[PDB]
């Protein structure tokens, strides 16, 4: 006779234990990737459940590959994913910052301070953090290619692609610049859709380049078609070039001898009419997202036209952007404006043991492909991740032209500013304010720890330097472990990335500080 | 199955051990892909290693689709839109 | 009402008071009186057919298969394998009557069963059982005095 | 919570801490109190508990009911322990202690839920209990003339009051008079072992008797016992601790002879040793021979031939009571059986009591012991009669120690509650609420009395409160008339120490329960 | 301080606020906690009172040592600092007798 | 003797069990009351995580077995539906009422008398609230709405963010205002589309001066921004025409097959041309659009969005003045589309929100609508922000509909307790006790508020009761009715002066629902649990 109020499997936990467990879980999640921050970071091998291997040092990827049971850890993983999606950089930094703020919050929670006071202090501190970050920022002339390349390099010095810095920086800058678009008064970049990254294992990494056009893993439908066209006129389609059934039930009733042959002849005639309608525009290349019939191939070759079939819709959109064409579903409605002129060369060449189609000489293309050659699949995947980081940073700089000193200089400057501001609070919440201000020192501390120098002496020297008047740009050299000026070293980062990191860390601390009860095990009740 | 669940949210992939649920079934008959639809067995697949191997998600997807058992496949929202569903008192003007 | 109270606290924490309380039973209040009266009535109704010159014997069998045919109420109740506590009380009452007197060991059980049967319908009308017991004691004193009055002496 | 790869405490340790565990402890105490509520008052009822072996215990005693319960809750065991303490120190009030402690905890539970510091509640309980004990000692009625008649009346009234809640309450006057008569014959220490309790099945309660001497069951008579006379009119009793049998002289003794003459001499020597012991016993003039050690058939026949009575294997307590009644001495040797070490009683007789043979030693004029022979229709019937008589005996002994009585029926607690409320209305206010809660909790016993008797508790409590406020100290619950009456004039008398101990123990238990904030339960060892 | 009901492996109640009694009635399994418990028991044997002081001071010292190690100090430096500070405290203590 | 296949509980046992269940449910959510309350993080045993403070959400997510506890859970759900705020308060009040009523019953007070006393106390409490403890919002203005929103959003993840969120909520509510017949200004909440997206901080949440759609254009060839939008709302799919079940095509002359197949799509082409001939720029449909009509819209340089939600389409049509067209058929039997069916907006843009895109319809003419885009750190925080925002919107709607508000911070509870304790002495002899226990039970709210702040609850509630007793006794010190609890410092404070307000309907409905729940549970003295 198990009479109960709640279900048997329902488990309830509350009190100081819940707060301690949440804070410890966040701390340990931070400790997982603490060592993967800075130019001297180490790789990590992740064994995917589906048998794959993910070798990387990006915080978001490492945290995403990990499965956890504690809900606070899930919250931290979601925080990392949000940081990656919003700006594309600073995942490790935001995770470490959230862990440090939760640590300094636990310190107060051990005493008799209510979490609401800590949360209010954190919000005030975050406002002051945003104000100081906006204050210490500097403008950037986007038209200066050298400045953009330096920004991208500073973004990619901490990744495995840093060995080839100029090449990766040029690839990312060219892709972002040529994917930029402006229509109807609306400006967009759209790195996600266009600027595709295509990786082909083999070759050498120095052979990687961004093409002035697109490249797909497709071959001509019939071998008699030309594999090299000088100035092709490309026409894009979605509808199949073959006889398909109608939408309604359309049973025929044949009672005469010649009706069957007439029906087959009219099928052939319909194919011929479609091909003639396509040919009327006098194109050189026809691309379709669906199949092209063999009779259609013959009728197109009769007009000296190269045909490619079964292309993905995203690839077709990329081709349309690159070569300045418009996708058309009905050949009878093909206009001259729909014909794609602007591609400067189309070429089908074999790489390894597989044919690839190149449209790689377009003038003013609004889409591109990044052809990566590398040692293997995992190395190319890491290179693609680094290129994504570089392109995201470039887009952030283009949209928002302010910069912020790196190497922990911004962290120390903001910490000093908040510490100075806290001197006039004269309240009970000044202690959490100062604690969360000083929690920003975890970034230079982590940089020094990863570098291998003495943490305490270097942090003391950096704080003493930052107590001076013009020292907001003084940070930590990640390689030599020495105090340098980032207006000399040149490590600068977008203001948007730092703002997003700080906001996300503070709000994660606020969200996790709010919970004091856990109930679990209940049915979904969907 | 984990990979397949991503592209087929309609399916309800679940796992259960043999111990909690025979001896001949436990010794050499553990791998079974029991497919239940409508409360009755539609797929009673056993000894799937012979026709699969020891195989990625593509092999299992093809094996299930060739028999017309996998539901037909069908964008990323920001996070969510809906919050409720009732007589929400849509806008009116009245003059 | 039965097995006791099972709450497991209002905070979800375990609430264990008595060892093996989930395996124990409990009867509270008037229903316990009804069950006891019913058991005593059953025992008395079983005994009442063996009362008087025309009474009929009970033919008892023990755990070893040995057969005893008897009219003695005390012997019958002693050899009866009961589990109910009130039935054991009735058996002890018969044994007490046998020890003190040696005769009338069947009349005591019938009288007690009749008394409890009347007490049942008295309880159903909203009378405290202590009041019923006090009235029974008063009437028993009256009956004892009347017996002493109408008694006769023999040589 | 985190896995903590090296756990601190042993796996399976259960810990509960904070206000919820205190509330759970209070609820457990309420559960324990609920199990013994209906046993309080003249309208109380008995509880039947069956153990694993199948035996059933029927009792109206709160301490017995709690002991038979297999309580395992750490906080609930405190109520059982204080009930045992009240039983040991006083002997009555084993239900009042539990009810009072549970009511204290119930009254202070809402303040516990509000976050009140437990130390404040503990201090308030201590202050209120000290004041209540002082008030009880102040208003307790005693008479400083101490005459035999009024002392007897007070003892009898206290015994009747202590007895008017058990199944023998119909014969409460008879039993109380008999108990007082038994107690008054104890010499100086009022030892309970000097009062015998013999339970003989069969017979009515009015057939129970008190022996002005000692009586014990017949002990395994040997052959030839039925030829001994079974009545004496001035016997001298020889109390011995001697084995009167033909046996080896010693465990390690060994006889080595090499002639048949010595063999016969040894046999005759053993016989002569036994006969010399018997002749030494006989020449002392004693007619009744009782021994702690077995008495053989040879000795039994020897005593039968002399028209003498023998009884071996008499228990220790029975011999001690016989010595204290007749006035002899237990002899381990028979070499000096003078008239000093010989007992004496007016009449000795063996009679039959409900299918048992009992030896009676009556007519002792200077006896310092007594023996109760209880008759009943069942084993548990006689057991509960013995428990009730033990409660009455303890009350009478305590009254002998000090004749300071207070009126029962809840009158004393109503007076205490009124006094405590009057005190609490004249303090700052943080302690005022708790002392008022204590005073309100003091009302549990009259309310429980009314509930058990089937009254309307609220109206009776209101009338009692008004009467105590307007003047009147000994006005309590009148069960018979379903009203209130002067319990002191109704002779509902209680020794003051009963209520003093009840309040002290209940307060200590409540303070101990409140003082605990965390409970830790280690994992079981050797579960088997 | 509030009493604690501690039940050992033999169903024996121990309601008390004695730190040494609570520790000895607790099934402590972590060996560092075992060291601290042995230190508390040694304090109880040598003096008779102050076990709770020993445990609280050891816990506070260990948490602050963890903080110091996190900020960058080495274990040896922390140990030397604690030893020097303990010597200084032992020197100071006689001057505090009232 | 009953021979009923099941378990039976009768008397004090079942009453105590019901009270235990109600108290357990109350204790589940008692720690999330008031600004010093803290949230709970629920796990759905499949990894799903829900962090929330709302009582209704907590009680719906949990699975409950005891039926007396189900009564309280559905009571919280009803309070959420009919009011939108005070969901934990009603549960706590009902549980306390049940507990005190059970105490009275165990004191041998008949449950009928307790129920009658509870009914009388509830009626008199409602009367006293309406006659003494209401403040008109006419003389306060927008500050009253702002303060009510701030009070509602306290104890929520947007607490300190209240200075901004209250303005946002008030503007959103005032944007959707309309007047029906009888000239009654009715505020239709749930018409404010709440869109969530993780990313920037909560300060970056945007209130749209128009409507926000969680959908994108169907084809990449279409423009992503139209200035002078002419919205055409449709309720039919734009696909190839397919005959119904009752129509079947049978071909005997083979020459007609091509014409049949061509007309199958020419029908939809003609429909698209008719729609576009009126100058339509944005086309919204609840159904799907195939590639052919998408290309038609691409060539015309016009929007085309498919699979639009029905409620979103209705709101867009109402705001922009467009008319939903499930079909193209006039009363002349023809198939035509006229410009009078076109809605208008000042701009339609497909904006990017944290790597994802959504459509913004800005500044709809002939009617003003609103939508809120909530920016957070992750999904859970966005969900909690949405729930708190819905609570604030409901509170603002109640305040704008009924222009009476009551002081917050437990002032109403203390005043009611004092008044009912005074009033009980004038009615009956046992219903007197029932009304007194009702008054005592009303004190649970300030007690819980004080406890959650780790303050001395006893002293604070005693001071509050003293202030309210002085206010009720002295008729020249009636300004103390507004004295409530300031949990920041743990002192009594004039909450009306401090700006802590709640709608009167919240208190009235909570009291009525709690009284009915307590009465319903109290009527039970026996339970039969049949074995399944
Ligand atoms: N050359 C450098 N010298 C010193 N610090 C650097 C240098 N390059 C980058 N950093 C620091 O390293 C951090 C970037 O670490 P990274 O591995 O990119 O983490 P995330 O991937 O989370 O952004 C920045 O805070 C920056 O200040
Ligand atoms: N004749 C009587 N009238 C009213 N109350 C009585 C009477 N006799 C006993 N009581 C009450 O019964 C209570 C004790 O009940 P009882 O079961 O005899 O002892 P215990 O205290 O061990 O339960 C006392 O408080 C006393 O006031
Ligand atoms: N700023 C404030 N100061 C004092 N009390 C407040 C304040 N804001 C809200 N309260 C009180 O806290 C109580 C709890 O409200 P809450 O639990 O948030 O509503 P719900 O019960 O719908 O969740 C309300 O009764 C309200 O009177
Ligand atoms: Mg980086
Ligand atoms: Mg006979
Ligand atoms: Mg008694
Ligand atoms: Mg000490
Ligand atoms: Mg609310």
């Amino acid at each position: 006779r198990p009479v109960l109020v709640l279900s048997q499997n329902t488990k309830r936990e509350s009190g100081r234990k819940v707060q301690s467990g949440n804070i410890n879980a966040a701390k340990t999640i931070a400790d997982i990737i603490r060592t993967c921050l800075g130019p001297k970071s180490m790789m990590k091998m992740l064994l995917d459940p589906m048998g794959g291997i993910v070798m990387t040092n990006d915080g978001n990827a490492i945290l995403r590959e990990i499965q956890v049971q504690h809900p606070a850890a899930k919250s931290m993983i979601e925080i990392s994913r949000t940081q990656d999606e919003e700006v594309g950089d600073g995942t490790t930094s935001v995770i470490i910052l959230a862990g440090e703020m939760l640590s300094v919050a636990e310190h107060f929670l051990e005493q008799q301070m209510h979490p609401t006071v800590v949360i209010s202090a954190y919000r005030k501190a975050l406002d002051d953090m945003i104000s100081t970050l906006k204050k210490i920022s500097i403008p950037v002339d986007i038209s200066d290619s050298d400045m953009m390349l330096n920004i991208i390099n500073s973004s990619i010095t901490t990744k495995a692609i840093s060995r080839w810095s100029s090449l990766a920086c040029n690839i990312a800058l060219d892709a972002v610049k040529m994917v930029q678009f402006e229509e109807n008064g609306r400006k967009e970049i759209d790195i996600k859709k266009y600027a595709r990254v295509e990786k082909i294992p083999g070759g050498i990494i120095e052979d990687s380049c961004v093409l002035r056009g697109v490249m797909i893993n497709k071959d001509v439908t019939h071998p008699r078609m030309r594999r090299y066209i000088k100035n092709p006129r490309i026409v894009l389609l979605d509808s199949s070039l073959e006889y398909k059934k109608g939408e309604s039930q359309t049973d025929i009733e044949i009672t005469r001898e010649e009706d069957f042959t007439r029906i087959l002849q009219m099928e052939e005639e319909y194919i011929q009419q479609l091909c003639e309608d396509i040919i009327q525009l006098k194109p050189d290349v026809v691309i379709t997202e669906k199949g092209i019939s063999d009779l259609a191939q013959h009728y197109l070759m009769r007009a000296n036209i190269t045909a490619i079939r079964r292309v993905r819709k995203t690839d077709n959109n990329r081709i349309a952007r690159a070569c300045g064409a418009r996708i058309v579903s009905r050949p009878e409605e093909l206009r001259e404006d729909d014909v794609g002129t602007g591609a400067g060369l189309l070429e089908i060449k074999k790489i390894g043991d597989e044919y690839f189609t190149f449209i790689t000489d377009c003038k003013d293309p609004k889409a591109c492909t990044i052809l990566l050659r590398g040692a293997s699949k995992e190395i190319l995947s890491e290179v693609e991740r680094n290129l994504q980081d570089a392109m995201q940073v470039c887009r952030n700089v283009l949209l928002d032209p302010q910069l912020v000193p790196g190497g922990g200089a911004s962290e120390m400057a903001v910490a000093h500013a908040l510490t100075e501001k806290s001197k006039a609070m004269t309240g009970v919440e000044q202690w959490p304010y100062r604690a969360v201000a000083q929690a920003l020192e975890v970034i230079p501390r982590t940089l020094i720890q990863n570098c291998g120098a003495s943490t305490i002496r270097l942090l003391t020297s950096l704080r003493a330097k930052h107590t001076q008047e013009n020292c907001e740009t003084w940070g930590v050299n990640g390689e030599t472990g020495t105090l340098v000026d980032m207006k000399e070293l040149g490590i600068w980062e977008p203001l948007a990335v730092k703002l997003q990191t700080y906001k996300t860390a503070v709000e994660t601390a606020v969200l996790l500080l709010r919970i004091d009860d856990i109930v679990s095990g209940h049915k979904k009740k969907g | 199955m984990i990979c397949l669940a991503a592209e087929y949210p309609a399916v309800k992939f679940c796992k259960v051990k043999s111990s909690v649920i025979s001896s001949q079934f436990t010794r050499n008959a553990l791998p079974a892909l029991l497919i239940y639809k409508g409360g009755e067995l539609i797929g009673n697949f056993v000894r799937v290693t012979d026709q699969l191997g020891d195989f990625f998600a593509v092999d299992l997807e093809a094996f299930l689709q060739e028999f017309g058992l996998l539901p037909e496949k069908e964008v990323l929202t920001s996070v969510r839109n809906s919050a409720t569903c009732h007589s929400e008192d849509s806008d009116l003007e009245i003059d | 009402a039965s097995m006791g109270t099972l709450a497991f606290d209002e905070y979800g924490r375990p609430f264990l008071i008595i060892k093996d309380q989930d395996r124990k039973s409990r009867l509270m209040g008037l229903e316990a009186l009804k069950s006891h009266i019913m058991a005593a009535k059953a025992v008395a109704n079983t005994m009442r057919t063996s009362l008087g010159p025309n009474g009929l014997d009970k033919m008892m069998v023990d755990k070893d298969g040995d057969v005893t045919v008897t009219n003695d109420g005390a012997t019958i109740l002693s050899m009866m394998d009961v589990d109910h506590q009130i039935a054991k009380l009735m058996v002890e009452l018969s044994k007490s009557q046998d020890d003190e007197i040696g005769d009338g060991t069947t009349g005591v059980v019938v009288l007690a069963g009749a008394l409890l049967e009347e007490a049942e319908q008295l309880l159903d009308r909203g009378i405290h059982p202590i009041r019923i017991a006090d009235g029974y004691e008063q009437a028993a004193r009256v009956a004892i005095e009347h017996l002493d009055k109408i008694s006769d002496s023999v040589l | 919570m985190m896995p903590t790869p090296v756990i601190l405490l042993k796996e399976g340790t259960d810990s509960s801490q904070g206000i919820p565990q205190l509330v759970s402890n209070i609820s457990a105490c309420q559960v324990i109190a609920e199990a013994v509520r209906t046993t309080l008052g003249p309208r109380g009822m008995d509880k039947l508990i069956v153990d694993g072996r199948g035996k059933a215990t029927i009792s109206n005693d709160g301490a017995t009911i709690l002991k038979l319960l297999d309580v395992v809750h750490p906080a609930a065991k405190t109520l059982v322990d204080i009930a045992k303490s009240q039983d040991a120190e006083v002997g009555d009030g084993t239900t009042s202690v539990t009810l009072l402690a549970a009511e204290f905890l119930k009254q202070v539970k809402p303040y516990v839920e509000e976050g009140l510091h437990p130390q404040i509640i503990i201090r308030a309980f201590r202050t209120a209990t000290q004041l209540a004990v002082n008030k009880i000692k102040e208003i307790a009625v005693t008479v400083k003339k101490a005459d035999k008649v009024e002392q007897r009346k007070l003892l009898e009234k206290c015994a009747m009051t202590a007895l008017s809640s058990k199944l023998i309450s119909q014969q409460k006057a008879f039993f109380a008079k008999m108990v007082v008569d038994a107690v008054m014959m104890l010499d100086d220490l009022l030892q309970l072992k000097m009062i015998g309790i013999k339970k003989v099945q069969g017979g009515a309660l009015e057939d129970s008797q008190l022996v002005a001497g000692v009586a014990f069951k017949k002990t395994f008579s040997y052959a030839g016992f039925e030829m001994q006379p079974k009545k004496y009119h001035n016997p001298k009793i020889a109390l011995l601790n001697v084995e009167l049998e033909l046996k080896a002289e010693k465990d390690n003794a060994e006889i080595r002879v090499h002639t048949v003459e010595d063999y016969q001499a040894i046999v005759d020597a053993e016989w002569n040793i036994l006969y010399d012991k018997l002749e030494k016993i006989h020449h002392s003039g004693a007619k009744v021979v009782l021994s702690k050690l077995p008495i053989g058939d040879v000795a039994t026949q020897y005593f039968a031939d002399r028209d003498m009575f023998c009884a071996g294997r008499v228990p220790e307590e029975d011999l001690k009571r016989t010595m204290m009644a007749c006035g002899g001495s237990i002899q381990t040797s028979v070499n000096a059986l003078s008239a000093d070490v010989l007992g004496r009683c007016q009449v000795f007789e063996e009679t039959q009591i409900g299918g048992e043979r009992y030896n009676f030693f009556t007519g002792c004029p200077k006896a310092k012991t007594c023996t109760f022979i209880l008759r009943g229709g069942a084993e548990q019937f006689m057991e509960e009669t013995e428990r009730s008589l033990h409660d009455a005996i303890m009350i009478v002994r305590r009254a002998i120690k000090n004749d300071s009585v207070v009126a029962g029926g809840g009158a004393i607690e109503m007076e205490l509650s009124k006094y405590l409320r009057d005190y609490s209305r004249t303090i700052p206010g943080k302690q005022q609420l708790l002392i008022g809660a204590y005073a309100k909790a003091l009302e549990i016993i009259p309310r429980q009395l009314c509930d058990n008797a089937g009254f309307d508790a609220t109206n009776i409590l209101n009338k009692l409160r008004a009467r105590h406020a307007q003047g009147g100290t000994w006005y309590g619950v009148d069960i018979n008339n379903e009203d209130i009456a002067d319990n002191f004039e109704a002779f509902v008398w209680e020794p003051a120490m009963v209520r003093i101990n009840a309040l002290t123990a209940a307060s200590e238990a409540a303070c101990l329960i409140v003082s605990v904030d965390e409970t830790i339960k280690n994992p079981r060892s050797t579960v088997d | 301080g509030m009493n604690k009901m501690v039940i050992n492996h033999l169903e024996k109640l121990f309601v008390t606020n004695d730190a040494a009694t609570i520790l000895r009635e607790l099934e402590v399994q972590h060996p560092a906690a075992k060291m601290i418990v042995m230190a508390s028991h040694m304090q109880e044997q040598e003096v008779g009172d102050g076990t709770n002081f020993v445990l609280v001071f050891a816990g506070a010292l260990l948490e602050l040592a963890e903080e110091l190690l996190r900020i960058g100090l080495s274990v040896s430096e922390v140990i030397e600092g604690y030893e020097i500070a303990c010597r200084k405290a032992h020197e100071i203590l006689p001057n505090l007798v009232c | 003797p009953l021979s009923v296949f099941g378990d039976r509980s009768t008397g004090e046992t079942i009453r105590s069990q019901n009270v235990m269940a109600a108290a357990s449910i109350a204790n589940i959510v008692k720690s999330s009351l008031g600004p010093v309350g803290l949230d709970k993080m629920l796990v759905d045993d499949i990894g799903d995580v829900t962090i929330t403070n709302d009582g209704a959400t907590i009680l719906k997510l949990l699975e409950v077995e005891h039926p007396a506890a189900k009564v309280l859970c559905e009571l919280a759900d009803l309070q959420d539906k009919e009011v939108g705020d005070g969901t934990t308060s009603v549960v706590i009040i009902a549980a306390e009422l049940l507990k005190n009523a059970d105490e009275l019953v165990k004191q041998k007070i008949h449950p009928t008398s307790v129920i009658s006393g509870y009914r009388l106390a509830c009626k008199e409490a409602v009367r006293y609230i309406n006659e003494n403890l209401i403040v008109n919002t006419d003389e306060l203005g927008r500050d009253c709405l702002i303060n009510a929103a701030k009070t509602s959003m306290s104890s929520k993840i947007i607490g300190i963010n209240g200075d901004f969120f209250a303005n946002m909520v008030v503007d959103a509510v005032l944007a959707i205002k309309y007047t029906d017949i009888r000239g009654q200004p009715r505020y239709p909440v749930n018409s404010v589309n709440i869109l969530k997206a993780h990313g920037r901080s909560q300060m970056e949440s945007m209130l749209i001066s128009g409507y926000a759609l969680n959908c994108v254009v169907g084809s990449q060839g279409m423009p992503k921004r139209i200035v002078n939008a002419k919205i055409a709302c449709l309720d039919f799919s734009l696909q190839k025409t397919k005959m119904k079940l009752g129509v079947q095509v049978v071909i005997t002359d083979p020459e007609k097959l091509d014409q049949i197949r061509q007309r199958e799509s020419d029908i939809t082409k003609e429909r698209i041309q008719k729609i576009l001939a009126t100058g339509a720029n944005v086309i919204l449909t609840t159904g799907g659009i195939d590639d052919m009509c998408l290309k038609y819209f691409v060539e015309a340089g016009a929007m085309a969005v498919r699979r639009v939600l029905k409620r979103d389409l209705k709101r867009i049509a109402k705001a922009s003045g467009a008319t939903i067209l499930s079909t193209l058929a006039n009363l002349e039997g023809e198939e035509t589309f006229e410009a009078a069916m076109l809605g208008q907006a000042e701009e339609v843009v497909q904006e990017r929100i944290c790597d994802d895109e959504l459509i913004l319809i800005k500044n709809t003419k002939a009617r003003t609508s609103a939508s809120i885009i909530l920016r957070g750190a992750n999904d859970f925080m966005c969900d909690e922000m949405e729930r708190s925002l819905h609570d604030a919107l409901c509170v603002v709607k109640r305040v704008l509909e009924s222009k009476s508000v009551v002081p917050g911070g437990g002032a109403v509870e203390a005043a009611l307790s004092i008044y009912l304790e005074n009033y009980a002495t004038s009615m009956g002899s046992r219903e007197q006790l029932a009304i007194a226990e009702f008054a005592r039970s009303l004190l649970v709210i300030p007690n819980t508020l004080a406890v959650n702040a780790a303050q001395d609850s006893t002293d604070l509630v005693a001071k509050l009761r003293a202030f309210h007793n002085e206010a009720q006794v002295n008729p020249e010190r009636k300004n103390l009715k507004w004295i409530g609890l300031d949990l920041s410092n743990g002192k009594p404070r004039d909450n009306k002066q401090a700006g802590v307000f709640e709608p009167t309907i919240v208190k009235v409905k909570s009291l009525k629902f709690a009284t009915e729940a307590a009465i319903t549970i109290l009527r039970i003295d026996d339970l039969i649990k049949l074995h399944p």
